[PDB]
């Protein structure tokens, strides 16, 4: 079903993301949260491939669909610790370069949307000052 | 698969690109993919999506743009447009690729680049898919009010140069000639106007901005050129946008170069007819700026040591400048001009001063006080009973120049020398040794010229004329160096009219009054700077003018007499000549002269 479209919105074969399906992703997420449990749980799949490009792909399509959709998705986003991944990725010895530009700015840009630590979602946050311990600097 | 499948994924609104993999539109080639009916019933079901996604804009490009990047598919579709059947779709498709490209605010530099504009170089302008790329860059940023514009600017620089001045270069010659022909005039401006907004918003300042258009050329040069006023023209822009930042161009070259420097091009710059008007006019204004920070004289002095021109302060032709600024300095402050050049007297070294004072005179508002604290301080020097070789030195008269005959000081110390010699009978000294000295061989010839055609000078002209054959007796410079000396080399055919000729034979005849013993004629004279035939081509002219045809024709004779002492074979000249004029006449001659010998 639904880790179809997240599988080729992330596929290696792409040279660029294909914002129109990810925009697609988007309309469907606003109208069936069941689907969109479905698919952040596939961008965590797709985020744990060794592909940067496949990394980055995911990272794009969240971006996405964070900004676009409902309350659902982010709820779902820090219940499945999909930001522990994300912070394992820029854990790794050489990891590349621009998929942690990428988590980085996403990272920074959440938590202060989100309000921080009085963030009803405060991973978010969490996660971010994981990052500044370590003394990451976007 | 069906079309009842396809409504099902309608309704159930599966997204563009998955219902591609699902109907295998993974053709091994892009070309080929759009002859498939199957890909047509694909473009239906995406735009039929589209009429209900949040987006408006064809999911059919995103997909392929996002597969095979998009000049790839923009030239696909030009590919596409060729078989006629495909050619409606193409079109839309175009259609479609632009729509999309301007929503997604895709960087024109890949609509440059999938546009083929790889080709123009000299000819961007006139081209169609050149304006439809600057309409692309307007339509883009009508759409996109809300964002920071987008430019076109950073794609011709990166193109042309991988340097920032440098690719800014080739742009303003691009533009220039663009100007010319009326054919590129509009896009012409319209381009500048986008390379100055660029500037405008990027904050580039002036001073920046300069060397791009200084870029390639001499500092001097640029400033000849046209490409100043328009830096000027940018300038006056920048102030109007930013005028807490404002800054005139002299303020902007100073901060740049500082103030030695910028004086220095600024004196080359007043030589050269290009720019010396202007070179003029950014002078004063310098002046100006050092007036209205209350810097006297000296204090200038002190701020432009610290560089370039100290050890080159005091000659030619920096001083003349500081002059200047003096003149315009007591201009402003007469009442101080007294205390000025007390300050500089007791700061400096006599000499250093007579230096200055001899240029402050050409100022008419320092003329009078210089020319009196000038004869103060001479008659001092006179009253010390010094060497006239050291109070030479001491007046600076070795720096006045080619005019030196009409000098007042150069008078005066000739009087002391007198004076001096009469006292010091044992011990006394050469006027013309000074001038030989100091001014060297060629600026005595020169001063010999210039205070000739003064008649003021004329008679100490001669009299130094005169010292200087009188010393070249006393070197025992040869007659045949003499010639020499006086370029009569050069005069060609026309030797004996030379005035200068006259003068050489009355020192060849001094020579040999003086050096019996080595004496030596005129004509062996000219017989050591030059070969017969250009001799005698010489006396066949000469005969021409009555005041020098009896000159030839002694000549001639004396000439003879040397193929005498010679002994030449009448043949051997016949040999040797051939239709040379005069030739046979002083054969001839020759001839009956061997006969009587005989």
């Amino acid at each position: 079903m639904v880790n179809s479209m997240v599988e080729r919105a992330t596929s290696d074969m792409l040279i660029g993301p294909d914002w129109a399906m990810n925009i697609e992703i988007c309309d469907i997420c606003n109208h069936d949260p069941a689907q969109a449990k479905d698919v952040v749980k596939g961008i965590k799949r797709r985020l744990g491939s060794k592909n940067p490009k496949v990394q980055l792909l995911a990272l794009t399509l969240l971006e996405t669909i964070v900004k676009n959709c409902g309350d659902i998705v982010h709820m779902h986003v820090a219940e499945k610790d999909l930001l522990h991944e994300m912070v394992k990725i820029v854990k790794k010895k050489q990891p590349d370069l621009h998929v942690k530009e990428k988590v980085l700015i996403l990272i920074d840009t959440w938590q202060e949307a989100f309000g921080g630590p009085r963030a009803r979602y405060p991973q978010f946050y969490g996660a971010y000052q994981e990052l500044l311990r370590i003394g990451a600097v976007f | 698969v069906t079309p009842a499948k396809l409504q099902q994924w309608l309704d159930e609104r599966l997204p563009a690109g998955l219902v591609f993999k699902n109907m295998n539109l993974d053709e091994p080639n892009i070309f080929s993919l759009l002859h498939e009916p199957n890909f047509a019933k694909w473009v239906q079901y995406a735009d039929d999506l589209s009429a209900k996604s949040s987006h408006k804009e064809s999911s059919v490009i995103s997909t392929l743009t996002s597969l095979h990047g998009d000049k790839v598919v923009y030239d696909t579709i030009q590919a596409a447009k060729l078989y006629p059947q495909l050619s409606e779709l193409a079109l839309k498709l175009e259609k479609d690729q632009i729509r999309f490209w301007i929503a997604t605010r895709k960087d024109p530099s890949v609509v440059f680049e999938a546009l083929n504009l790889n080709w123009a170089g000299i000819s961007i302008f006139p081209k169609p898919e050149f304006s439809a790329w600057l309409k692309y860059v307007d339509d883009v940023n009508a759409r996109h009010p809300k964002e920071a514009p987008l430019s076109i600017i950073p794609t011709l620089k990166q193109r042309f140069s991988r340097g920032d001045e440098a690719g800014t270069d080739v742009l303003l010659k691009l533009i220039a000639n663009g100007k010319a022909t009326t054919e590129a005039k509009t896009v012409a401006n319209k381009v500048e106007s986008a390379l100055f907004d660029f500037w405008l918003n990027s904050r580039e300042t002036p001073d920046k901005v300069m060397d791009a258009f200084k870029y390639g050329t001499t500092t001097q040069a640029f400033l000849g050129s046209p490409r100043w006023k328009e830096w000027e023209r940018y300038l006056s822009a920048y102030n109007a946008r930013y005028p807490e930042k404002k800054a005139t161009a002299i303020e902007t070259l100073t901060r740049k170069y500082g103030d030695a420097q910028l004086l220095d091009t600024l004196i080359g710059a007043s030589s050269k007819g290009e720019t010396k008007t202007l070179a003029a006019k950014l002078q004063a204004q310098q002046f100006d700026r050092w007036m209205n920070l209350k810097e006297s004289p000296l204090d200038v002095y002190n701020r432009l040591r610290s560089s370039y021109g100290d050890t080159a302060f005091f000659n030619e032709p920096q001083l003349n400048v500081w002059v200047s600024y003096m003149n315009v300095f007591v201009d402003k402050n007469p009442s101080k001009v007294d205390k000025m050049f007390l300050e500089l007297g007791d700061t400096f070294g006599d000499m250093r001063l007579f230096r200055v004072l001899g240029e402050a005179k050409k100022f008419p508002n320092l003329e009078s006080t210089a020319t009196k604290l000038q004869m103060e301080k001479a008659s001092t020097l006179f009253a010390s009973g010094k060497s006239p070789e050291g109070i030479f030195k001491v007046l600076a008269l070795d720096n006045v120049g080619d005019d030196i005959l009409s000098n007042t000081l150069f008078h005066k110390w000739l009087a002391y020398l007198q004076k001096f010699n009469k006292e010091h009978p044992n011990n006394q000294e050469s006027w013309f040794d000074m001038l030989r000295i100091s001014y060297q061989p060629f600026g005595v010839e020169r001063i010999i010229e210039t205070g000739r055609k003064n008649p003021l000078t004329r008679l100490m002209a001669e009299k130094v004329e005169n010292a200087y054959h009188n010393y070249w007796l006393d070197i025992k410079m040869e007659p045949k160096t003499a010639f020499r000396s006086l370029h009569l080399d050069e005069s060609g055919e026309k030797l004996l009219a030379d005035p200068k000729f006259n003068t050489w034979v009355q020192y060849l005849k001094t020579f040999n009054d003086r050096y019996p013993n080595e004496k030596t004629t005129v004509i062996d004279g000219l017989r050591d700077n030059s070969h017969d035939i250009a001799l005698l081509r010489m006396f066949s002219a000469a005969k021409n003018d009555p005041s020098t045809e009896k000159l030839a024709t002694d000549l001639q004779s004396a000439l003879i007499l040397k193929w005498q002492d010679a002994k030449k074979t009448p043949e051997e000249l016949k040999r040797v000549f051939v239709g040379v004029p005069a030739a046979d006449e002083m054969l001839d001659r020759y001839i009956k002269l061997l006969a009587v010998a005989s």
